[PDB]
RNA sequence: UAUUAUCAAAUUAAAUCUCAUUAUUAGUACGCAAGGACCAUAAUGAAUCAACCCAUGGUGUAUCUAUUGAUAAUAAUAUA
RNA sequence: AUACUAAAAUUAAUAAUUAUAGGUUUUAUAUAUUAUUUAUAA
RNA sequence: UGAUAAGAUAAUAAAUAUGUGGUGUAAACGUGAGUAAUUUUAUUAGGAAUUAAUGAACUAUAGAAUAAGCUAAAUACUUAAUAUAUAAAAAGGAUAUAUAAUAUAUUUAUCUAUAGUCAAGCCAAUAAUGGUU
RNA sequence: ACAUAUUAUUAUCUUAUUAUUUAUAUAAUAUUUUUUAAUAAAUUUAUUAAUUUAUAUUUAUUUAUAUCAGAAAU
């Protein structure tokens, strides 16, 4: 029983109780109710059997998906196709939909990218439920920095390590990026770097529309020694520091940036537990490409 | 039982009527 | 099924109460029995206790008794509990009156 | 066939001893056909008998509960 | 075990061991209320 | 269009009436078992209790097309705001104007009010076979 | 002497269904709402148990009254 596993387990009987009819669900989930389910016996899907007893339900926290989405396996539909059956529900209903938050972007990309190794399906899934977010009502999901900023991440991933040469298509696919993100909130976290280095590489001069020139001035981390809240510390600011990490690995224009390695170098301190993720992703997708 | 009441009601009335009309004439 | 029966438990088995009888398919080919309890037998042997139930079929009276430690059952569910009109530990005196079962399946199915 | 405790043979006096149906042999043998077996076995019963009370049914002046009428008693306070 | 008999069990209180009947204590049975009801502890 | 064979968007051309939903079986057809008139039928230049907020479904005008939910989604169902003092109601489907979802027209649908039309409920008088064994 | 049917009636037996009654509910779902244990993030108001709380609720109905049908009777 894996901490995946666990999660999992969670947040599919989440899903359930939200799928189950509002009728029904006081003689599927409420104790007290257990005897009138026993006399009025209703029938399953597709009359399968009587209806089972389940114990109440309260809601889900957040960790719960990048748990398992760090905790993933080599290949399965556990996780490739979670999105889809997730997005799969009616925009009317709140909990499934409101439950995503703008920071699991960068969560969901990193296990496609670098476990799972099918990160195409992952971009494919998300085309046609940006549509449905926008009637879902929760169109903030798709930021800049934990969406746009990331999307350039993976594209550079995809250009390290694989050949590039394709200005025409690096220009049309940076639009339709562009395109997607219906978000506009620009912080410490700027992609004029990233647009610049992917023109450097692939010979395609950077050009874009709206975007802010938002000097980076992301937090420093302290020298707390403490428990809990240093976890939790490191945790709120995870992804900014594998983009910096990115940045350094990447760009060699970086020598003029100061903000970047100094607030690596703190949240290596921080990190002194652990080694670091970067390069952690960087020898699995090796490892699992090679 | 309530029938049997409501028939016994009803033959009350008639034999109160007959009385009096007897009576009368 | 001993705590079914304990007389220790509180929600235990009472002449009234209107139990489903499930035997075990592979044993036999019987069909569960929806009966009305007159009667917890209980002997010195705590294996050998049973279950007098009555159910009015349509218009046929029928009454079965089990042995609750048979292996040919595999359980016994509740289906609704004894009111308290009732005032005795055995209901014989029910049958015939306005106290009898009548068609617990037909009622239960309403 | 000269004790006692125990286990006991041959004998003697009695009890018992049974009878239907169904099935296979075999629709065979026998028969123009209709019908249709002996020789054997097995199963279910009948009738009689012996024992037993785990269970079921009866009883159950053991016992417990409800109730009708009359009467009497103990305990509480109250009064003397 | 039994009409009386006859048969069978026990008559222990011990420098070493035994339960016959009643009473007593447990575990059950019956009776019919029963968590509200239990005495409890904490 | 994921720099890879993934899932979507939009268009042209098609499939599904074994999934939700609307309309149609208060008619027509057949029959005469009942039924003798306290509850039926026929007839009046008949009556009031001075008859539903009755439209059933086409005309003639006016107006109106909205918010939440539940269903997979709706022109499905439920609760809510007005609009001839009443707690009085609804619906969207096919262009062209507008994005690096609506505002307007044409089309058929939906709702309310006032009349018309077709239609409704209940009464009176007279009549309706034989047996008084 | 007597026999067998058919129909109809009630001061008479049970009696499916419904209709009117009365009547208590962790109430059965909620609403409602004292509310109270929590949820859960990057630091939330259903969601269960329960606890509203009179609103409807229901099935028990708690008590009766009508009623298809069939019993005896005339
Ligand atoms: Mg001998
Ligand atoms: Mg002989
Ligand atoms: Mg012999
Ligand atoms: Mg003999
Ligand atoms: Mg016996
Ligand atoms: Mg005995
Ligand atoms: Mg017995
Ligand atoms: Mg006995
Ligand atoms: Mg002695
Ligand atoms: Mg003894
Ligand atoms: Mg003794
Ligand atoms: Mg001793
Ligand atoms: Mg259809
Ligand atoms: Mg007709
Ligand atoms: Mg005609
Ligand atoms: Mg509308
Ligand atoms: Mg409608």
């Amino acid at each position: 029983a894996s901490t995946g596993e666990i999660a999992k387990a969670k947040l599919d009987e989440f899903l359930i109780y939200h799928k189950t009819d509002a009728k029904l669900k006081p003689f599927i989930y409420r104790p007290k109710n257990a005897q009138i389910l026993l006399t009025k016996d209703i029938r399953d899907p597709k009359t399968r059997e009587p209806l089972q007893p389940r114990p109440p339900v309260k809601p889900l926290s957040k960790q719960t998906l990048n748990d398992f989405i760090y905790s993933v396996e080599p290949n399965s539909t556990e996780l490739l196709d979670w999105f889809k059956e997730w997005t799969g529900t009616s925009i009317r209903k709140r909990a499934i939909w409101t439950y995503i938050s703008p920071i699991h972007v960068q969560k969901m990309l990193t296990a496609s990218f670098f476990k799972i190794g099918k990160y195409a399906h992952m971009v494919g899934l998300l085309y046609g439920i940006e549509h449905k977010f926008l009637k879902a009502q929760n169109p903030s999901v798709f930021d800049i920095e934990h969406f746009f900023n990331t999307n350039i991440m993976c594209a550079l991933h995809r250009n390290r390590l694989k050949d590039y040469k394709d200005a025409e298509i690096a220009q049309r696919k940076l639009q339709v990026a562009w395109k997607k993100v219906l978000n506009r909130k620009n912080n410490t976290g700027l992609a004029n770097i990233l647009v610049a280095t992917l023109g450097r590489q692939i010979g395609f001069t950077p050009e874009l529309t709206g975007l802010q020139p938002v000097d980076i001035s992301l937090p420093d981390i302290p020298n707390s020694s403490s428990g809990a809240e240093l976890k939790d510390l490191l945790s709120k600011y995870e992804g900014i520091y594998l983009i910096a990490r990115t940045l350094l690995d990447i760009d060699q224009h970086n020598a003029q940036y100061l903000e970047l390695q100094e607030f690596i170098r703190q949240y290596q301190n921080a990190l002194s537990e652990s080694s670091d993720p970067y390069d952690t992703h960087l020898k699995a997708l090796g490892l699992l490409e090679t | 039982s309530a029938k049997a009441v409501k028939f016994l009601k009803a033959q009350r009335r008639k034999q109160k009527n007959e009385a009096k009309q007897a009576t009368l004439k | 099924k001993r705590k079914l029966i304990s007389k220790k438990n509180k929600d235990r088995l009472k002449a009234g109460d209107v139990v489903r009888i499930v035997y075990d398919s592979s044993k036999c080919s019987y069909d569960t029995f929806v009966g009305y309890i007159l009667s917890i037998d209980r002997k010195q042997l705590v294996q050998d206790a049973s279950l007098l139930l009555r159910n009015q079929i349509a218009k046929t009276a029928v009454e079965i008794r089990v042995p609750l430690f048979s292996p040919l059952i595999e359980r016994i569910d509740l289906l609704t509990p004894h009111v308290s009109s009732r005032q005795r530990n055995k209901h014989y005196y029910i049958r015939g009156t306005r106290l009898d079962v009548g068609d617990l399946e037909a009622g239960l199915r309403r």
